[PDB]
């Protein structure tokens, strides 16, 4: 049985993890940018600084 | 003994025997094979 056929199919499946993985980074970026905006409401009294 | 009858002996008695005579030296042949399977694989792994 083709050793390389196994590898061929797997490599297809592994590549499919790029989507949900990049998405994850974005979901983190979202929570991070939300948090810096949450914190900086305590500095709102200074418009140019915030 | 005639020529043509001898030819039959060449074809069906000599030729087979000449073939049988070339020794495999299998122990050294088996080594060749084992080396061969490791080399096709090599940098890849295992099954199948």
């Amino acid at each position: 049985t083709p050793d390389m056929a196994f590898e061929a199919i797997v490599k297809k499946q592994i590549v499919k993890l790029k989507g949900p993985s990049l998405k994850s980074v974005d979901l983190v970026i979202q929570e991070l940018i939300n948090t810096v905006k949450k914190c900086t409401k305590k500095l709102a009294n200074f418009p140019r600084l915030c | 003994l005639s020529g043509g009858a001898s030819i039959n002996r060449i074809f069906h008695e000599r030729f087979p025997f000449e073939i049988v005579k070339m020794e495999f030296n299998e122990k050294e042949l088996r080594r060749e094979i084992s080396y061969a399977i490791k080399n096709i694989h090599g940098i890849r792994t295992g099954l199948f």
